[PDB]
């Protein structure tokens, strides 16, 4: 399958290296490229690396450029996440995805179980407004994003990615383009969104609706996250 | 656009994929059967590599990689799939000589090598094979001599053919299926008695691929 | 014996039938479209230029959406093209490397693939595991397969060597229909707009018209000389082109089926070895095997335009949805995306 | 028997 | 016992300079524009390197007729001098690098397969001309110019003290002819005569038809290697064993005779080896009937 | 048999034919006149024959 | 030495340039072969120029002999005499093209490109001939420095020496700057002629395509007139002070510019492949 099962994470000390090895059930691992996306229990999604396939470009965010390495292993299906140095604020939930890329792709379709690292306790701005509201169902709820630059481009497509997990889980992608649907998804959602602005309607709500959303952008390759609106059932 | 510049990567990877592996088919060396009857092809392609149109028969020699495609179950028009072929680089024909005093067994007009000296010179002076050497391939030969003193060679053709040796007989047909080819300046053949012998089959058929490989790199090289 | 005097029943319903084709054939379309619009010199520039494969390519189709490209070449390949960015898509290792015709699935989803295995070979380019794996290995024809157009999402209907135009099912891989009744080894296929009528070329030089299911010929269409290598189809309406190796692309109607006038030319001593009409039907791009491609007028004949540049036998051409641009896959390595 | 070769020719060998 | 006068020489030498220009110039562009319009990459190269061997002679023709004037520049015997010398070793290692390229296609089919390969055309080349350049650098940074005998006119001669041995520059010059032999005819041509010697005995074995195609074949192939071969030698051979008996002609002295035939005799050789370099193309590259047809 | 064979084939032949006989032809003049109805009606919007705007083009 | 450091500045510049431009116009399948000649017109240049960097560096020196520098004051009027009549010819090309589009093929009809440029080039070595032959080096006022100055006095007596040269010096200004330079000036006056008949088209965006190589060229003989007008005009005003009596205080500005007016004058020699590119 695509199953990423995450291995690594611990009671690490600052300053440390820790692996996180996450394997891949085979899905020409080689070709899919990998992510790391991080979460502190206290705050929201936040992307951490990217390889493309077969170790062709890397990429860091800058908080983490010199301090974490990451690298794969197409034969084992496997990549590995070192990190040089440990810091307070690196205690973070660990997700890393798959994402492929062409003119049909659909990138972040699954993320990974993901692993807990409890260490110690100029872009475009996602500013997601929203927040947990409670909502009870068949509303059609709408969800609003906004970006400081226009994700189109001269390309026709806006880099926007629409993304919903409960408290606990792992995100899945509802929308890649704010258009189009991913697999796995009713055709209630939908993204909808303008040039600059986004939104999320969902016709009919459900428990599985249920959960925090986040808007993502992939103009460039720094992605910027919102902080989740859980649509409690109340 | 980050996903644009990453479908292009993945457009990197495939081409070089698609040249490894094309370099790779260079190496192949890719040879057609031609059965004209169904006889002693099968036991050729036997010896050598010991309802699809086309059978690939892979197998290797003393390092030297052969893809032997076999067209025998076509039961189709040969000229629309014939330009498939043109660049292989050696063309095995199977023809039995113990096929005299049976015309076909069922048309009974014409012999069986009839058909095969049609069939041959139809596959020579054929416009995508102007420049393609024929393995030229006797089968049952041991048959054909031990027939051959009984009844003599002569029934096949009312022309006077030679003696009713097996001498006589064998540089008779060899030559009369030499002489069909209009090209032997680009074009010459590999006469060859097919025997039990399986082993020295396949390394004739190892002499022919070098020889044909070495005049393309005598006309590839500054000469000629 | 009785065979004689069947044969003569036959003669007499065949002269009945030129009876009527002479009663109905009193103008041409050149005698109504005499000098109706004309096109001149339309003569398009190489835009894109793909060089994935690298030997003899034989097949192409265009997809629904208008940019996206297969195409099949004698190596063991079956790269999809991203012609508006000139990217690969999909290479996709063949396991026959004697390929002659490949279709993109309207859904976009689906590739066909046929040659001289005599199997129609499916392969579902979408895959939640990520690689492009065959779907389906439909057999059952005798002969070589020459076209693979997909019918429908999962019905698909082909064309082999067999002198039979089978009728096909991804979801269940059985012969809905055998379609017989050709004499010739059967070359091209092309489908109705409304895809529930399709036309086949035969080797007997003679198109035939068939039903989508349960059906066999409906109208016969001769005058050809040679064969039909290649056919085509109007993009409305009850016409389609027939491409033959003897230099004409004839067309002719399907609510009178009659022929209306042959697109000769004393210089072209070669044949036609694919034909796509254009957008509206007003053009007729045909592929030639002198390393040539040139368009028609499909109402006055003559030189629309010249399409020429490819070093060998353009093998085949198609013309996107859209209208907006004419890919030519000529034996020549490199597939040439024309305005 | 003074000249060194390097004159005439253009090589001075 | 010099006499180094030799009257008949004075105007006809520089006229053969003038006539080998023509025939080089212009029998180089013929085969180099036809490229531009493996073994062909080497083609090209032999081409252009003979053209600007032979297109720097009338300068030295100047200097022959005038009688050691050189009035066509200062530091132009330096840039004549080494495009000379670095395209005389591209030549010579362009027909290393094709023949050798040649000896792998026709003695092994496949087995020096991955040799052609890995020779390829652009990386020989590319190598064959690095290493003429690293040894025709010396003649860029020696070859001085003017003083004529130290005096009167202006020569373009040889200071060898200036980068090796104050004292010995004839040691020097002794040295870099020994090195200019042994690199750029002694073991090349040891290339081209076993590489050529393989390929003809592989005409020998494998061509072995009794037919009138096939004796046809043996002459035309076993011909052209010979040719090939004793060409080089003879444009060769005279004159870097002449540089060389000469030379032992400074050490061993010879009689008066000997060295005054030398030295009427080694602008002769020069010129033979300089006209073979220009017929080098019509003999190896156009010889080619597919790449003579192109140019036809 | 053989002959059974060719008894078959004319019996198809003779029903494929008479199928043939019952097709209705209209007017080739009618067709023709459809065929350049629709060519005028749809020949706007071909690039082929009227080049659309130079920007629009994505090749 | 501004000027010498002018003369390599332009070296280095235009033989990147206008060998990059020529190969890729020879590989790019009327108006291509012109602004090829234009191309092939400026490495002439560039491969005599550093030449011309030892020549004024000491002062005006150059050893390279009498032949040398003989072919490289031909090639320096021959580069320039056929920009001008390259810029020229193309300019029919192209204005008769804006007035009467269909009436520009007959000229490529009866004149082809290849065929005008090789017209142009012999005719631009002919006129450059005198050039050429004139050039002979001496030691000036018994000078180390070894010039090959413009040497009059051959073709004509010493008397008539004076006159021959003021007649050169007019006649080569003129067809080299003037006459070309104002029939290409016609051309354009044509040109804004239809431009103003055409005021639907007359927008810079709106006509991208013609504007463009309009426009190229519009860049090309600003640039042109920009350098070379001011040497030829500094060229014309040395004779003008010398027969018609300027003040001399004006003679001697001219004596201090020129250098500076023909160095500049050959910077087109390395511009026109950064205005093609």
């Amino acid at each position: 399958d695509v199953q990423l099962v995450e291995s690594g994470g611990g009671l690490v000390q600052p300053g440390g290296s820790r692996k996180l090895s996450c394997s891949a059930s085979g899905f020409a691992f080689s070709s899919f490229g990998m992510h790391w996306v991080r979460q502190a229990p206290e705050k929201g999604l936040e992307w951490v690396a990217y390889i493309s396939s077969g170790s062709g470009t890397i990429y860091y965010a800058d908080t983490v450029k010199g301090r974490f390495t990451i690298s794969r292993d197409d034969p084992k299906n496997t990549l590995f996440l070192q990190m040089t140095s440990l810091r307070s604020e690196d205690t973070a939930m660990y997700y890393c995805v798959r994402s492929i890329y062409y003119y049909g792709s659909s990138p972040f379709d699954f993320w990974g179980q993901g692993t807990t690292l409890t260490v110690s306790s100029s872009d475009i701005v996602m500013t997601q407004a929203t927040s947990s509201v409670p909502v009870t169902p068949g509303e059609s709820v709408s969800i609003s994003c906004r970006s400081s630059k226009s994700l189109l481009h001269s390309n026709g497509n806006t880099y926007l990615y629409w993304f919903l997990q409960r408290p606990g889980q792992s995100p899945q992608l509802l929308i890649y383009r704010m258009s189009n649907l991913a697999s796995g998804v009713p055709d209630r959602f939908s993204g909808s969104g303008s040039g600059t602005a986004f939104t999320l309607t969902i016709s009919r709500l459900e428990a599985e609706d249920v959960g925090v959303y986040y808007c993502m952008q992939h103009l460039e390759y720094p992605l910027t996250f919102g902080a989740g609106t859980k649509l409690e059932l109340k | 656009s980050a996903e644009d510049k990453a479908a292009v990567e993945r457009s990197k990877m495939i081409d070089r994929n698609l040249r490894e592996d094309g370099e790779k088919a260079a190496r192949e060396v890719k040879l057609l059967l031609l059965g004209a009857g169904e006889s002693g092809k099968n036991t050729i392609v036997k010896q050598m590599k010991i309802t699809t149109g086309i059978v690939e028969t892979h197998f290797t020699f003393k390092d030297l990689h052969f893809k032997m495609f076999d067209v025998g179950a076509q039961r189709s028009e040969r000229k629309k799939w014939i330009h498939c072929f043109e660049g292989v680089t050696a063309i095995i024909f199977c023809v039995a000589l113990s096929d005299y005093d049976l015309v076909l067994a069922e048309d009974e007009e014409m012999n069986r090598m009839h058909e095969s000296m049609k069939l041959f010179d139809s596959i020579c002076n054929n416009k995508w094979f102007t420049d393609t050497s024929i393995i030229l391939f006797l089968n049952k030969k041991d048959l054909f001599e031990e027939k051959i003193k009984k009844s003599p060679l002569t029934i096949c053709y009312p022309e006077y053919a030679g003696s009713n040796t097996y001498e006589e007989a064998a540089a008779y047909i060899q030559c009369q299926f030499e002489d069909l080819n209009k090209r032997k300046d680009t074009k010459e053949i590999y006469t060859h008695f097919t025997c039990s012998t399986d082993t020295k089959n396949v390394q004739f058929v190892f002499d022919a691929v070098t020889d044909v490989i070495i005049k393309n790199n005598l006309k590839d090289c500054g000469l000629f | 014996s009785e065979l004689d005097q069947l044969r003569q029943e036959a003669e007499q319903l065949k002269n009945q039938i030129r009876d009527a084709r002479k009663a109905c054939a009193d103008a041409t379309l050149s005698q109504i479209t005499n000098n109706i619009d004309p096109v001149g010199r339309i003569q398009m520039r190489t835009r894109r230029t793909l060089r994935g494969h690298l030997a003899k390519i034989y097949a192409m189709h265009w997809g629904t959406d208008s940019r996206l490209l297969v195409s099949a070449s004698q190596d063991g390949k079956l790269i999809i093209w991203d012609s508006y960015t000139t990217n690969k898509v999909h290479a996709i290792p063949l396991r026959s490397s004697w390929v002659m015709t490949c279709a993109y699935a309207p859904s976009g989803n689906y590739v066909a693939c046929g040659g001289l295995d005599n199997i129609c070979s499916i392969y579902n380019l979408k895959t939640r595991e990520g690689n492009v794996r065959v779907s389906r290995e439909l057999a059952g024809h005798t002969g070589y397969l020459s076209c693979c157009r997909f019918l429908d999402d999962n019905q698909i209907v082909t064309s082999s060597g067999d002198t039979t135009c089978a009728l096909w099912d991804i979801e269940t891989g059985q012969q809905t229909t055998t379609f017989t009744g050709h004499t010739g080894d059967v070359m091209s296929l092309s489908l109705a707009p409304d895809t529930r009528l399709f036309v086949s070329g035969a080797c007997d030089a003679s198109a035939k018209l068939w039903d989508v299911r349960e059906g066999m010929c409906r109208q016969t269409f001769t005058g050809h000389e040679s064969d039909i290598n290649a056919i085509c189809f109007f993009p409305n309406g009850n016409a389609f082109a027939t491409g033959s190796d003897d230099a004409t692309c004839r067309l002719f109607d399907l609510r009178a089926d009659q022929e209306l006038m042959t697109y000769s030319h004393d210089n072209i001593i070669c044949g036609i070895t694919s034909v796509s009409f254009s957008k509206s039907g007003r053009l007729l791009l045909a592929g030639y095997d002198d390393f040539n491609c040139n368009v028609w007028d499909a109402l006055k004949a003559d030189r629309a335009g010249v399409l020429a540049g490819h070093d060998n036998r353009v093998s085949c051409l198609g013309v996107t949805d859209d209208g907006m641009a004419v890919a030519t896959g000529s034996w020549d390595s490199f597939l040439k995306i024309w305005n | 028997q003074r000249p060194r070769l390097s004159h005439k020719g253009p090589m001075p060998f | 016992c010099e006499y180094t006068d030799w009257k008949s020489s004075g105007a006809l030498i520089p006229a053969i300079y003038m006539l080998v220009f023509l025939l080089g110039t212009t029998g180089n562009g013929l085969v180099l524009w036809t490229v531009f319009r493996s073994a062909d990459i080497f083609i090209a190269s032999l081409a252009v390197a003979d053209l600007t061997f032979v297109v720097t002679l009338p300068l030295w023709a100047t200097y022959t007729y005038r009688d050691y004037d050189w009035p066509f520049g200062t530091f132009f015997c330096k840039l004549s001098s080494y495009l000379i010398f670095v395209n005389m070793y591209a030549s010579v290692f362009c027909l290393t690098g094709l023949s050798f390229d040649r000896y792998l296609a026709i003695v092994r089919p496949v087995a020096n397969a991955r040799l052609r390969l890995r020779v390829s055309g652009a990386v020989a080349t590319a190598v064959l001309w690095v290493l003429a350049a690293l040894l025709a650098m010396p003649v860029m940074v020696l070859r001085t110019t003017g003083d004529l005998e130290n005096t009167t006119k202006v020569q373009c001669y040889m200071d060898y003290s200036m980068v090796a041995t104050v004292s010995s520059e004839w040691a020097w010059e002794v040295g870099l002819g020994v090195s200019s032999t042994t690199v750029g005819f002694v073991v090349p041509f040891t290339i081209m005569l076993t590489c050529y010697f393989f390929i003809a005995q592989t005409i020998a074995g494998h061509f072995r038809k009794e037919r009138i195609e096939g004796l046809r074949k043996r002459r035309r192939l076993l011909s052209i290697i010979v040719v090939l071969v004793v060409t080089f030698a003879l444009c060769w051979m005279p004159y870097h064993l002449v540089k060389t008996l000469y030379m032992l002609g400074s050490l061993l002295h010879w009689p008066c005779d000997f060295d005054l035939f030398l030295m009427n005799i080694f602008p002769y050789c020069t010129c033979i080896s300089y006209v073979n370099s220009c017929l080098n193309p019509f003999l190896y590259a156009f010889f080619d009937p597919r790449f003579r047809q192109a140019c036809t | 048999s053989n002959n059974t064979a060719s008894i078959a084939q004319a019996r198809k032949l003779v029903e494929q034919l008479k199928m043939e006989a019952n097709i209705d032809r209209i007017k080739v003049s009618k067709a023709a006149a459809d065929l350049m109805a629709y060519c005028e009606a749809h020949a706007k919007e071909d690039p082929l024959l009227t080049p659309v705007p130079a920007s629009e083009n994505p090749f």
